[PDB]
């Protein structure tokens, strides 16, 4: 029966900011709301228990408060390592989570292009990888050109979560071609647009060199 | 403190049975001040408590309404573990499964229902497809920072883990989330930035582990 509603569903705040997340219960008389912090690829960790007690190993910048059905989690001074999703809980019910993102200064990506390995070519497929390293904010455009022809529908992107030390993102774009198609062209180019750059950056190689 | 070590296969065919185990160290499965839970998490459904077992002068079990007809959670007092069995699985059961202890932390002496320690999670994929280990290809540094990496291609199911130099190299590493390709196999890359000066003196090896196929691969990544 107990329902838990968390607000906001996400937020961005600067390092040093005071951050407040709310959880509102319904159909409960209990004041024992617990909070968890979950970082990418890790299990949730108990952060606050029984509305206001700090969990083992939890620093003093985290605090909890509760009044009737309204519970709050406060980070008094946000740090880059507090990038996480925060969940409230009562009994067998979890809230939906609040994603805390770190707002920081603009940072242009470092761009690298990788040809397919000879080993992979033997398998009949060629993957060409473009890496954008350590940039902020997340918005970035990556375009593939093969002998100057813009490519469409043959690439996939993946992005990391914000880094726990410098709050940047990194991104990969992978162009997949058959070996025969790879061998028919010479110039492979990754063109990157990002607000940290004064104009688009292109990295390229020539197949065979 | 307590440690919870999960094990069991991460691939289950639709309609068949999911079976996982949590091995406890630092507390007893039959402790009077512990409750042993299973919880799952999926991007869509968020965190969902499944059930629990605990001993209070006899064993008790409670299960979530959503899984009650299909679920069993059993203690093993010989090996200090507890299991999850979930029958008749469907694609909606694809999730990361966590074990966790509750009912151990106290406030004014009262044991509280906070999940104070969690196991590492087991990713479970409900699919009829067979397991496949990855191919690993180098992403070579070309020609004062150099980037290098490993392309981990064509595996099933998730997850793959990647370390560098057997976990000696952690600074500047990025392992990307896997992408599902149109073939229905996953692929990811792991990259590291290093000083270009170190390329002619430092060896770089990516260590790839795909537990569902028992694949452990080490690939030396060198200049071209």
């Amino acid at each position: 029966d107990i329902q838990m509603t968390q607000s906001p569903s996400s937020l961005s705040a600067s390092v040093g900011d005071r951050v407040t997340i709310t959880c509102r219960t319904s159909q409960s008389l209990s004041s024992y709301t617990h909070w968890y912090q979950q970082k990418p690829g890790k299990a949730p960790k108990l952060l606050i228990y029984a509305a206001s007690s700090r969990g083992s190993g939890v620093p003093s910048r985290f605090s909890g408060s509760g009044s009737g059905t309204d519970f709050t989690l406060t980070i008094s001074s946000l740090q880059p390592e507090d990038f996480a999703t925060y969940y409230c809980q009562q009994s067998r019910t979890f809230g939906q989570g609040t994603k805390v993102e770190i707002k920081r200064t603009v940072a242009a990506p470092s761009v690298f292009i990788f040809p397919p390995s000879d080993e992979q070519l033997k398998s009949g497929t060629a993957s060409v990888v473009c890496l954008l390293n350590n940039f902020y904010p997340r918005e970035a455009k990556v375009q593939w050109k093969v002998d100057n022809a813009l490519q469409s529908g043959n690439s996939q992107e993946s992005v990391t979560e914000q880094d726990s030390k410098d709050s940047t993102y990194s991104l990969s774009s992978t162009l997949t071609l058959s070996k025969a198609d790879y061998e028919k062209h010479k110039v492979y180019a990754c063109e990157v647009t990002h607000q940290g750059l004064s104009s688009p950056v292109t990295k390229s190689f020539n197949r065979g060199e | 403190q307590v440690q919870l070590q999960q094990s069991g296969p991460g691939l289950v065919k639709p309609s068949q049975t999911l079976s996982l185990t949590c091995a406890i160290s630092g507390d007893s499965v039959s402790s009077y001040n512990a409750v042993w839970n299973w919880i799952r998490q999926s991007p869509s459904r968020g965190l969902e408590w499944l059930g629990r077992t605990y001993y209070r002068s006899g064993w008790y079990n409670d299960y979530a309404e959503s899984v009650k007809s299909r679920i069993t959670i059993n203690p093993d007092t010989s090996k200090n573990q507890f299991s999850l069995q979930l029958n008749s699985v469907t694609p909606e059961d694809t999730a990361v499964y966590y074990c966790a202890r509750s009912g151990h932390i106290t406030v004014f002496g009262v044991n509280v229902d906070a999940f104070d320690m969690w196991g590492q999670g087991t990713m479970v994929t409900v699919s009829s497809a067979s397991t496949k280990g990855p191919s690993v290809f180098p992403l070579a540094p070309s020609s004062g920072t150099a980037a290098l990496g490993c392309l981990v291609k064509d595996y099933f199911p998730e997850p793959v883990t990647v370390s560098w130099n057997s976990g000696a190299l952690t600074s500047g590493v990025h392992t990307f989330p896997a992408v599902l390709q149109s073939s229905g196999l996953y692929s990811l890359s792991s990259v590291v930035t290093v000083p270009s000066s170190s390329l002619g003196t430092q060896t770089y090896i990516c260590n790839v582990n795909h537990k569902p196929s028992n694949t452990k691969v080490d690939k030396k990544v060198e200049p071209k």
